[PDB]
């Protein structure tokens, strides 16, 4: 009797008598929220992961299915094959007969009742013992963990092994898969044995199982089905279809393929982004959060209207591009209304064509609005886009450089389709510091904390401009820098001599650090034409060439053993670049703020106020990747001097950090 | 009605005492691979700091 | 022979000459980058500071200024009256008759050579000893400080006092300003003496001098001249406007709050007003395109010239601007307020009352607007005044002001018919103004001391098919200036289905005693999308939960000044909830004797994926005022326990607050 | 052109090889009242850079 594909037991006491017939359960099982005596000696294996959570009355699990003795976790609970938690009244596992878990771990927590628990030796019933998670049960000094058999090491300590107060933990013989008695089983076989060597006489198979054999692999007209058993063709083509792919009967075909025509039960490699249609039944798909488009991860093509309405949110540019990133094709319209916190629609990259099945009342198949944080659409010299039907509206952006939609109709190609009213430079643009020409950098100079920037000289578009220039540098981890936020700014004139070309010298920075660097000049237009022009740079992101590194952190050193150190060391400080190595050196040794800060402001005011303008041998190895190395070979009990270094990708040329040494003595002989 | 920070057995009780009698749903079908999907219910925005309504705890539960 | 006003040698070290006459130096005194010997005897008093640096030669000070006694330091440099910076070679102050210094403090800073630091007593010479500053000299351990006299306690040490190697540092006899030997001076004298206790015959006079004598205050015809004489008339009519004479002191210019008199320009008349600034400014028509250009116009009255606010961004600027020409009345051209789109109202402008038109826009306009995107109210409010009294005003694509407040202002203005048809229009002012939109009147408040029940009128749309719902904005405001654009908690509540019922709203968890801004706007989601939108809302309406019980007194101390008494004092309640009325103290007698966060995280996915929903006798006195008591009539030596509780205006019915209590034992007898 | 920033003793070391024989004076001697100060001081000048050419310096020095 099999029974699944999942059972979900909860709330009433007595809805667990549906595993009166079940001997194999097909899937998980779930016991939750339960608040009599029910024994259950049918079922001996699940395929999938068991879950317990608060239930009230039970006392041990062998009270339920004392016959259970193979749990396959085939599909597992967060990597667990077991879960035990919050499960009051329980007072031990009671689950004698389990012999084999075969893939996932256990974690059994909050059961301030629950004993044997060191009593249980898992690491011969389940393999990733170290992935256990056995927290907040009750404490075993508490308990009176008593047996009665066999007995071996459990983590230090060697002591019996009980499941419970009346049954051991059976263990098979060192010569083997066993039976009750001291009979090996069949290699394939797992658990126990209804008969010794036998393949129709197995509890459970390992691997799989057709037709009472355990088999390694299917016969050849049969199909992996679930992660046990093997099942023909004419049964997955009962199923609703599943797919048949690599002697495997799978619910929907893998990722890179595509059911085949007519033959719909076999999947057909398809090369290119195979045609992932989203389609969901609500008209316009609106995503008012990043929980909402979540149901759009991974689609290429979407079946729909795209209604974003983002007005709060986390990182976001970073988490939409996750979901919908790979969206290529919209075959409604998108609205993208109160996205306050949208700077740029860059999330979706691959939309490369908007169809418009249905429009917006106007006949509008891109239609933004209210927007107070928009800078850029999406649309930039790079990307690809192509609207087929419908118009294109724009209101109330004011960080939207007009200009900047004017070159989207052109890839977009409608160019002449919109009416007046649909763009309008009012409430799009209002309070834009955009419009501007180019300066260009000419030369950039780094040291460990300085660096050296000019950019070229800048005529003003009017004679009569006087011209200034303005500086902003701060420090950028990575470059998703915008000019709009931080950013240090400095004002430099333009200098007297034409013949020297503007720039800059910046002084104190962190060695080996990305700054982001952009000038922008200052145009003071004597005759205010509102055609203001104004000029801006590129955000030029520089990094400090790299100095020499810290000296390494707390050098700790000790001896396990005669002529061998063992050493342990932290990171530098300030790295000043990527670490590559650490050079130690090991040499025997013979037997016997505010002051300078208040100094600081009132130096200034001197200059500020006087000044007036007219008017034994090292030995020497290197640790590649690890802060941590030993020593072989030294003289016992002789004492050692212990240097540590420091090198980095460019300390080739720098050359390596200094040392942080420490003394240490060998262990006698 | 405020969005209550229930956590851990407090999470479970105010389910179990915002149900009551009406529990949670148990019927087995037979089960398609991969119906797992779904995330980020209300049982989960009940524990963070903002917390989930009572109606929002009806809303999850029965 | 007095010099002044001020003393600056540098450079040449012969340029030092300047001194050979002087006796008294009137203002600073400057000695600077200096690279012979030269003495000058005569030199005895400095007004103000005196600053040495960097002269190369000099050994002592003795060697130039043997006599100076007193320096008065009337003005001080950086708050030091004495600055000894970098000097080499100097090895001593030798300025053996230094006396008294008034004023200022020393900074003594930066000399390798310099000895005989610690054998000054400076407490003696000078006041504020606290605020000296002697780093980087020669090190008393490293120099010698020897004596070839008296001693006194210097810090926690007792040592022998001495200027140089060859003279001691001079005291007077605590029977006293005292001569060379054991005679005590004037008391209006200061410094030494030619002849004991006499006006005529002393070095420097404390308080004033006039005419030989040291007098306490300045004869009846005569003023105080800086700080140390005193001169009549007819000496600052001479000095160079001219010098006013004000509080029997003849200083530079009128001090702040007054202005000089007509004709008698020689004293200054008190302006109860703002004193007129009048700023005059080179270019024809300021504009203020940032609150940086606006700071040359701070503290003006009247302006001679054009005014043009372009302000697109800045930061906090209302109160900014009005910090800075918030204090002009009068503009003599026009005033232009174009694409300012960050003003909100023109409220910076307040005591501008009066704007002329020598010089207006093409079109004979004094008053221009255009663009103002967010500028919902101009500064015409029912207070204000204001006159134009030549020009227009013209108002275009202004959509958040409304169209009757520039009615209302040509009202004041005086300019009602003056204007053209298309000067004011309606079509791009007051398109989307929402004060014309019909307010949400409420109609029951009911308060409790955490919860707040608020109603407001039934809406009827202004089109029968539209969707009307509503939300409720409320935040805590310790003051009333809350403006709707900032903080908001955001409830949307529905309209009830029962047309009796109005619309209300429950808020929970408040707390007590604070005062609530709390409006409500409507959700009219109109079917027929007609452009003639203004929506609804109501008024910012201030709430303060009922006066609930007051807060525990905070940090009550107590301690015992005498046996049978006890004092103790505390500070007012944290959220007092009323106005406090008193306290009631009480004092009985005591007899005698990440893996969590890990954890976290996986917790959630569980509960994520389990549920699914369906488809001795105490004593007590009152203390009226203040926050301390003394409690008489107790055991000696008995500790005691003192509750204290807060009580409020309301406390006869709601009941006094808690106690925060501590225990204290009396003196023993 | 680049200049080193230059602050403390060294600053004023490196102002008196510029001036040389110029050196540095006021040009109103004992004027009647303070031309101020607080800002525009060759300590900010070269302690946070625009540039502290050789001709700034020439400036300062008289």
């Amino acid at each position: 009797e099999i029974c699944g594909p999942g059972i979900d037991i909860r709330n009433d006491y007595q809805q667990l008598k549906r595993l009166e017939n079940c001997t194999v359960i097909e899937g998980y099982l779930h016991i939750l929220l339960i608040s009599r005596s029910y024994r259950f000696p049918k079922l001996t294996v699940i395929t999938e992961y068991l879950l317990l959570f608060r239930v009230a009355g039970l006392e041990s699990l062998g009270d339920l299915f004392p016959n259970l003795t193979v749990i396959r976790g085939w599909k597992l609970f967060y990597n667990y094959a077991l879960v035990i938690f919050e499960m009051t009244n329980l007072k031990d596992i009671g689950l004698y007969n389990l012999r084999n878990i075969t893939r996932g771990a256990i974690r059994i927590e909050k059961n301030a009742d629950l004993c044997y628990l060191s009593t249980v030796d898992w690491s011969l019933i389940l393999d990733a013992v170290s992935n256990n998670y056995i927290v907040g049960n009750k404490p075993p000094k508490e308990c009176g963990d008593l047996c009665p058999c066999e007995k071996t090491t459990i983590n230090n300590e060697y002591n019996y092994r009980c499941w419970t107060t009346n049954r051991c933990q059976k263990m098979c013989p060192s010569t083997c898969a066993c039976t009750e008695n001291n009979e090996c089983c069949h290699p394939e076989c797992l658990g126990s044995c209804s008969a010794p060597d036998n393949d129709t006489a197995c509890v459970a198979c390992r691997h799989y199982y057709y037709a009472g054999v355990c088999v390694p692999a299917c016969p050849p007209n049969t199909y992996r089905f679930e992660g046990w058993r093997c099942v023909d063709r004419d049964f997955c083509a009962n199923i609703l279809g599943f797919v048949i792919h690599d002697g495997e009967c799978m619910q929907e075909c893998p990722s890179g393929f595509i059911r085949n025509g007519s033959q719909s039960m076999y999947c057909i490699p398809c090369e290119g982004p195979c045609p992932k249609v989203c389609e969901e039944e609500k008209k316009t798909k609106t995503i008012d959060s990043v929980t909402s488009a979540q149901m759009l991860q991974g689609c290429t093509i979407f079946k729909g209207n795209l209604l974003i309405n983002i007005r709060r949110g986390n990182n976001i540019a970073s988490e939409l591009e996750n979901f919908m990133g790979l969206i290529e094709v919209v075959t409604g319209y998108v609205k993208i209304r109160h996205s306050h916190a949208l700077v740029s629609l860059s999330f979706l990259k691959n939309l490369r064509l908007i169809l418009g099945e249905e429009q917006l009342e106007g006949n509008y198949s891109f239609y933004v609005l209210d927007n107070q944080n928009l800078q850029q659409l999406w649309d930039w010299d790079h990307r690809n886009l192509t609207i087929k039907a419908g118009k294109m509206y724009f209101a109330f952006n004011p960080k939207l450089c007009v200009s900047e939609i004017y070159r989207m109709e052109e890839v977009t190609g409608t160019k002449g389709r919109q009416s007046k009213g649909d763009i309008n430079t009012r409430n799009n643009g209002e309070r834009a510091s955009c419009e501007s020409d180019v300066l260009h950098f000419t030369s950039t100079t780094t040291s460990k904390n300085r660096i050296i920037i000019t950019w070229h000289r800048y005529r003003p578009p009017d004679y009569r401009d006087l011209i200034s220039f303005t500086v902003y540098y701060k420090e950028a981890p990575f470059k998703n820098v915008t000019e709009y936020d931080s950013w240090n700014m400095v004002d430099v004139d333009l200098p007297p001599n034409k013949d020297v070309e503007p720039g800059i010298l910046l002084h104190g920075l962190k060695p080996w650090t990305q700054y982001a660097v952009y000038v922008k000049a200052v145009t003071l237009t004597m005759v205010e034409n509102d055609h203001i022009r104004g000029a801006k740079s590129e955000i030029l992101y520089i990094r400090t060439n790299a100095s020499v590194p810290s000296i390494p952190l707390d050098v700790l050193s000790a001896s396990n053993s005669s002529s061998q150190l063992i050493v342990k060391w932290n990171p530098p400080s300030l790295p000043n670049g990527n670490l590559s190595y650490y050079i130690v050196r090991w040499q025997r040794q013979p037997q016997d703020k505010e002051e300078a800060e208040y100094r600081k402001v009132f130096e200034n005011f001197l200059h500020n106020s006087i000044f007036v303008p007219r008017p034994y041998p090292f030995f020497e190895s290197r640790v590649d990747n690890k802060e941590r190395t030993v020593i072989s070979n030294l003289r016992p009990f002789t004492l050692y001097r212990i240097d540590i270094h420091s090198c980095n990708h460019e300390a080739e040329k720098l050359g390596c950090s200094a040392s942080n040494f420490v003394f240490a003595r060998t262990m006698p002989a | 009605i405020t969005a209550e920070i229930l956590c851990s057995a407090h999470l479970v009780a105010a389910l179990q005492r915002v149900c009551g009698n009406r529990g949670v749903y148990r019927p087995p079908p037979t089960r398609r691979r991969s119906t797992r999907n779904g995330t980020t219910g209300i049982a989960t925005k009940c524990c963070t700091t903002t917390g989930c309504t009572t109606d929002d705890l009806e809303k999850y539960c029965n």
